[PDB]
């Protein structure tokens, strides 16, 4: 038997993970403040990392990497790449960006690279004239980032519509970088808008704001067997050669960069974590990185498989019970 | 020298008292005539906690023997170790108490109490650094029960800042057939709640269950019950009588066991269980020790530990064995049954080990739990009490000694509160 | 030359103190009877080691130490033990009955009863000092004496020596060896009351030492003797600079100046290496690179915690044995690029470095192997607050039910002192966070 | 990068190395403290003796 506590009572993904564990007969679930657990499915913010690995008799494992917020906050991600020689200006796959403060920031350095055809982006605001962007952040009181909007994004057919690609990556306690073989495109229901861009819906592929203005895909969800088939017939190539190769590289570079800051190889507790990587595919079949989310939710079709893979790769590796869905990215 | 004054009162209290002495006297290498003949300086290192130093390298139990009738004291005086006791320390009346708490607390017992007290003083007087008192007695009779708790009230008046410790035998209808025992026990528990620091609940219901079901003793005797009671008493006092780090005096034990002043009623547990004459063939392994001493079949209180939660726990291992292994097993226990230990007392299981094992055994373990499941004991007694008290049955045996119903209503109330207090904390 | 007086309080302070003077004596070549062939200043001298030993007309070198336990059992071993000639009786002060693992009982009830006598026997040593600088106070957080008396003694010392410095070596409570469920109470109580009266506190988590003894010395179930020999090693490293020739950390004020820019954040992390088993059939010796890198491994810290997630305010490297700066700076170059070592903006990224050529002295028969070079790092990182968060959580769990509180009230302490202490610690946790917010 | 204040002995050396530059209660109140606490425990007892004498 092993034990685990559940401290983010909203995680879809880890809901299915505890249900899986209970249903094995070898995992008991404790009162969330009972400290005698092996597994902490942990709260989302101010997870009490300093409390882990001080329970003699217990190996302890938690489902976040302390310090992986560096990668998963829109302000820190930018500063991570700019100031980190492994990425820095070894970087061809992250759009131009600057951190900006509604009045150590780059609102000055920004205007410089500004003047050229400039389209940028920010409850989110995209425009083409600086004044109304730099004035929009000065609106609300949260740190904001201004990155080049990809003016020329690959459009799907039949539809002439934009999309983004979610990739789920699980990093286990040895720092194996695993890539679930099933990704998803969150498409757009209405066709991209060439000149002029402020309508949103057709510019923000972000799911929920699409569940509200839609025809081609069940819930605006295209999976990889279809998107590969379209790429073949439509572009005479494959998902693998055209997109995934750059994606796999982008994930490995991002995580290997911060491994020394967050690894737990020689630490008194062990971490694993599931990451949600968000990519743009542009006209020239060049891949771009957008956001990395530390608490991804999954797609309904895929919960069963991913959450069982979480259990088998990242929980039963450390807590063994009585053909992989993942591609290990090799560094 | 952190001394402890021992008081045994009444039949039960005197019979398990003489046995305790008999057993630890051997453990410490003192023979009946009271002289050391042992092979370890460990045996003598803290002999001052229970024996006074006399001339001739002689050790006298710092023990006071009390009863309102002369038997028992007679048989005690002609018992194996009968002669080790200081003879002025036998204080006894003639009338008896007739299994009547009122006679023990209020009438016959009041006549003889002062003379007991003087001997208590004479012993205390002698003490370099008095830890407090340990009293053996039953709760079902008249003397141990009524005069025993009278004595406790007096002693606390004189030594308000010393520790008061009792081994209190609880009555059970499986072992005795006096109809008024639930009265005497409820009147005693009322006092014990108020005036002791630690009480070992030695439950004749559990001693019977162990002896008859587990040890296959089909005609159990008090000798059998007292065999289990003298191993427990040895167990729970190892830390006071040998050199050690954990719970090595009465106050330090009280600070580790008692999180709220009224919940000071412990469940002892012992493994392996043995019949007198069981000639043990192999020793238990450390993992058998641990499974067993937390087993409900091994408790000296008839309560289901899985029906409550442990507030605190002391564990004492004796014999030559592996600290690493004892530690691994004690951690295993708590981590595999962790909902049974209140989480609002982090790390409430403390573990001690004594190289020197008890007589007969190579390996033993002794358990002392402060479980909210002890409420099952008090509930059992309360229900017997109520069944009689709601028709004021058998009350004339008490009102005729001077007592008023009110005193019963209050005892009943204080014990029903005690139970509710144990339930509040098992729901936290 | 200026003297330091050492005060050992409680079982843990006394037993640790004993291991330290055992070690101290080997290092300076003093024999169990105070005699020291090395000293040709027979009867005295102002040598570096005299900061810790005064000298007797007959040639006896006597620790400037004062022991005090609220009960006689442990110190009785020092009176009778193997170094009995070393100390004068007046500096081994015992009471009769102890604090019962009860902070209140050691501060209030039995404090009063022995404070004046301790202050007296202490002033007896200051009077014998040409230029006393302050005190090294050894104690446990978790016992009644170590917590309660120590906070009492500390307040009398500040009143009776405002000019002088006070350093703590404090033992942080670990379940693997603790003897009382109330240790987090006593620990928060004594930290809150000692806080403003201490200048630099070296916190040793029994848990950390315990695992170094299992993992690196192969000790299957460490005792206090294993524990204390290693702590005496680390303590010796931190003090080497006051008993030997050097230009780094040469008096107690410098510890605060080099280690403690913020008065309340005065708890520097110690990390030591290498710990090698003397029973280990030949060990390939470790370089200056290897030992220095090992300084940034949590498994060598005196407190488990992750300095990657936190900033630095100061760092001191204390080497013993075969070290020269070209190797030190070369080592720092390498690790500087591999590890996450962010200082706070108001502090420069740098290391003060001290090298004593004499390799660590081994206690013959102990568990430690002799090594050709050794290092203790004293860094002030906000990551040590982790220890305060764990201890504060345990306190919150108990106190929310008033578990055991009646034992403290029963001794004259008011319930509210509990809440005032815990609030102090709450604010201390905020300080550490403010300073470490960066990444 | 920069090695500062080197200092040599026959026992060791000392030096700083910077890789990157930056950017009381009185005896009185204490006695009040102890005395007041002792009188609370003195009272608590007196209450105890008073209850027992009842
Ligand atoms: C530790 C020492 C002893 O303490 C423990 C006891 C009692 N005692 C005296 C010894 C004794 C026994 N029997 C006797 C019959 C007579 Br004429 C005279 C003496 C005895 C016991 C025995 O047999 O071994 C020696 C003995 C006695 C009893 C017993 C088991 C038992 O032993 C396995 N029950 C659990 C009890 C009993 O009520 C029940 O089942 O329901 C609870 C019994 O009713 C039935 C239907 O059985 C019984 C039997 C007469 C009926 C009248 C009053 N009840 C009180 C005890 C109880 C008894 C040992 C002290
Ligand atoms: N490392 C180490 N810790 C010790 C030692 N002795 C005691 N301790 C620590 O101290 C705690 C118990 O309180 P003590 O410091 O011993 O207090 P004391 O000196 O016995 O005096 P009292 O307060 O009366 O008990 C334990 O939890 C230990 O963590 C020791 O020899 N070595
Ligand atoms: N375990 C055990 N219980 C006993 C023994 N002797 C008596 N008792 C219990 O004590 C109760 C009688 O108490 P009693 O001795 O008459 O009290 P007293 O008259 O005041 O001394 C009975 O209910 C028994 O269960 C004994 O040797 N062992
Ligand atoms: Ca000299
Ligand atoms: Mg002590």
């Amino acid at each position: 038997m092993y034990t685990f506590v559940v401290r983010d009572e909203n995680s879809s993904v880890y809901a299915e993970v505890s249900r899986l564990l209970l249903a094995t007969g070898q995992w008991k679930r404790l009162r969330k403040d009972n400290p005698r657990f092996n597994l902490m499915l942990g709260e989302r913010n101010r997870l009490p990392f300093g409390r882990l690995g001080h329970e003699p008799g217990l190996v302890q494992l938690v489902n976040y990497y302390r310090g992986a917020d560096k990668l998963c906050r829109k302000a820190s991600l930018v500063k991570l790449i700019k100031t980190s020689p492994e990425l820095s200006e070894s970087c061809t796959w992250f759009p131009e960006s600057y951190v900006i403060y509604p009045t150590t920031d780059e609102r000055e350095v920004f205007l410089a690279a500004y003047n050229r055809g400039n389209v940028w982006i920010a409850g989110i605001l995209i425009s083409s004239e600086a004044s109304e962007l730099l004035d929009f952040i000065d609106e609300q009181g949260q740190v904001h980032v201004i990155q080049k909007y990809l003016e020329k994004p690959l459009l799907l057919e039949p539809g002439h519509r934009k999309f983004d690609i979610r990739s789920w990556v699980l990093v286990d306690h040895l720092y194996n970088i695993y890539l679930y073989r099933e990704g998803v495109l969150r498409t757009s229901s209405e066709p991209y808008n060439s000149a002029n861009f402020q309508d949103k819906t057709c510019h923000l592929t972000n799911h929920c704001i699409q569940k509200e203005y839609s025809r081609y895909e069940e819930g605006n969800e295209m999976f990889f067997e279809e998107f590969n088939q379209y790429l073949m017939d439509a572009l005479n190539t494959t998902l693998e050669n055209s997109i995934l190769l750059q994606i796999k590289h982008i994930i490995r570079s991002c995580l290997m960069c911060i491994e020394p800051a967050i690894s737990t190889k020689h630490l008194h507790y062990q971490s694993f974590q599931l990451f949600g990587f968000d990519f743009m595919v542009d006209e020239e079949l060049k891949v771009w990185l957008i956001e990395v989310n530390g608490a991804p939710a999954c797609a309904q079709k895929l919960y069963a498989e991913l959450c069982q893979g979480i259990v088998d790769v990242a929980i039963s590796s450390v807590f063994p019970l009585a053909t992989s869905i993942f591609i290990k990215l090799h560094h | 020298m952190r001394e402890i004054v021992h008081i045994q009162a009444g039949q039960c209290g005197n019979q398990i008292g003489a046995k305790f002495w008999e057993v630890i006297s051997d453990e410490h290498g003192i023979d009946p005539t009271g002289s050391y003949h042992g092979d370890s300086d460990l045996q003598l290192e803290r002999i001052n906690v229970y024996y006074n130093e006399a001339t001739g390298n002689k050790y006298v139990p710092r023990a006071i023997l009390v009863d309102l009738e002369p038997g028992t004291m007679d048989s005690v005086r002609s018992g194996p170790f009968g002669q080790i006791f200081r003879p002025d320390n036998f204080v006894f009346g003639q009338s008896g108490a007739g299994n009547n708490w009122a006679k023990g607390h209020y009438t016959e017992g009041a006549e003889l109490v002062d003379s007991v007290l003087d001997v208590v003083r004479k012993e205390s007087e002698s003490c370099d650094c008095l830890q407090g008192f340990q009293l053996t007695h039953s709760l079902g009779g008249g003397t141990g029960s009524g005069m025993g708790t009278l004595l406790i009230s007096k002693i606390r008046e004189e030594y308000p800042d010393r520790i008061m410790n009792t081994f209190s035998v609880m009555p059970s209808p499986k072992v005795s057939d006096t109809v008024v025992e639930p009265y005497n026990a409820t009147l005693s528990v009322h006092q014990l709640v108020e005036n002791t620091d630690e009480t070992y609940c030695i439950d004749n219901e559990a001693l019977y269950d162990i002896c008859f079901r587990t040890l296959k003793l089909t005609t159990p005797t008090y000798g059998d019950l007292n065999h289990l009671v003298s191993a427990t008493m040895s167990g729970v006092t190892t830390c006071l009588r040998f050199p050690g780090q954990l719970n090595a005096d009465l106050r330090k034990l009280a600070v580790n066991m008692v999180p709220f002043p009224r919940l000071h009623f412990f469940m002892p547990g012992f493994a392996p269980l043995t019949s007198r004459g069981s000639q043990q063939y192999r020793a238990l392994t450390v993992p058998e020790l641990t499974q067993q001493m937390f087993d409900s079949k091994n408790m000296m209180a008839a309560c289901d530990p899985r029906h409550g939660r442990y507030l605190t726990v002391a564990a004492i291992f004796r014999g030559r064995m592996s600290m690493k292994e004892v530690d691994e097993q004690m951690l295993n226990v708590q981590n595999k049954n962790s909902s049974y230990f209140v989480e609002w007392i982090p790390n409430n299981v403390k573990t001690a080990v004594c190289d020197i094992p008890p007589r007969g055994l190579k390996m033993s373990a002794t358990f002392i739990g402060n479980s909210t499941a002890i409420q099952e004991l008090f509930k059992r007694i309360s229900e017997q009490f109520t069944a009689m008290f709601r028709r004021k049955a058998f009350l004339h045996w008490y009102t005729g000694e001077g007592m008023d119903e009110m005193e019963f209503t209050e005892a009943e109330s204080n014990m029903n509160d005690l139970v509710s207090e144990y339930q509040q904390y098992q729901d936290a | 030359m200026r003297e330091c007086i050492s005060i050992h309080v409680g079982q843990a302070g006394v037993q640790i103190g004993n291991a330290c003077w055992e070690l101290y004596c080997l290092e300076h070549g003093i024999q169990p009877d105070g005699q020291m062939p090395s000293d040709k200043t027979i009867g005295g001298g102002d040598d570096s080691f005299n900061t810790f030993f005064s000298e007797t007309g007959a040639g006896k070198h006597v620790p400037r130490a004062v022991f005090v336990d609220l009960e006689p059992t442990v110190i009785d071993e020092v009176r009778t033990g193997t170094y009995r000639q070393l100390f004068h009786p007046e500096q081994l002060i015992t009471g009769k009955e102890d604090a019962a693992n009860n902070y209140a009982r050691g501060h209030y009830t039995i404090g009063k009863e022995i404070i004046d006598l301790v202050l007296d026997r202490i002033r007896k040593l200051a009077d014998q000092c040409t230029g006393l600088q302050g005190f090294l106070v050894f104690h446990s957080f978790g016992g009644g004496t170590g917590s309660g008396f120590t906070s009492l003694l500390m307040e009398r010392l500040s009143v009776d020596y405002g000019k002088k410095s006070k350093l703590e070596f404090s033992i942080y409570p670990a379940p693997q060896v603790s003897t009382a469920v109330v240790e987090p109470y006593n620990s928060i109580l004594t930290t809150h009351t000692t806080l403003e009266h201490s200048d630099c506190a070296f916190m040793v988590d029994n848990e950390a030492i315990y695992d170094i003894c299992r993992r690196n010395l192969d000790i299957e179930r460490p005792t206090y003797t294993n524990l204390n020999r290693l702590i005496s090693q680390i303590v010796s490293s931190i003090t080497a600079s006051l008993r030997f020739d050097g230009a780094l950390n040469v008096d107690l004020t410098e510890f605060q100046t080099n280690l403690v820019p913020y008065p309340r954040i005065h708890f520097p992390l110690a990390t030591y290496a290498p710990v090698i088993s003397a029973e280990k059939a030949y060990h390939e010796q470790l370089s200056v690179a290897e030992i220095t890198n090992a300084c940034f491994e949590p498994a060598n810290q005196m407190v488990k915690c992750d300095p990657r997630h936190g900033k630095y305010m100061a760092c001191c490297l204390l080497y013993r044995g075969d070290v020269v700066p070209k190797d030190v700076n070369a080592a720092i170059a390498t690790i500087k690029t591999k590890r996450s070592i962010q200082f706070v903006d108001w502090c420069p990224t740098g290391f003060k470095v001290g090298i004593n050529y004499q390799p660590p002295t081994v206690v013959p028969g102990g568990d430690l192997a002799k090594v050709q070079r050794a290092v203790c790092m004293l860094s002030n990182t906000t990551a040590i607050a982790e220890a305060w968060a764990r201890l504060d959580h345990k306190f919150d769990l108990m106190y929310a039910k008033r578990a055991f509180v009646h034992w403290y009230v029963g001794e004259g302490m008011e319930e509210g002192e509990f809440s005032e202490a815990r609030e102090d610690m709450a604010a201390l946790e905020k300080d550490y966070e403010e300073v470490g917010v960066d990444s | 990068m920069e090695v500062i204040e080197l200092n040599k002995c026959t026992s060791g050396q000392s030096f700083e190395v910077i890789l990157k530059p930056p950017s009381d209660p009185s005896l009185e109140e204490i006695q009040k403290k102890l005395e007041a606490a002792e009188e609370r425990r003195k009272y608590q007892e007196a209450e105890l003796l008073k209850h027992l004498a009842e």
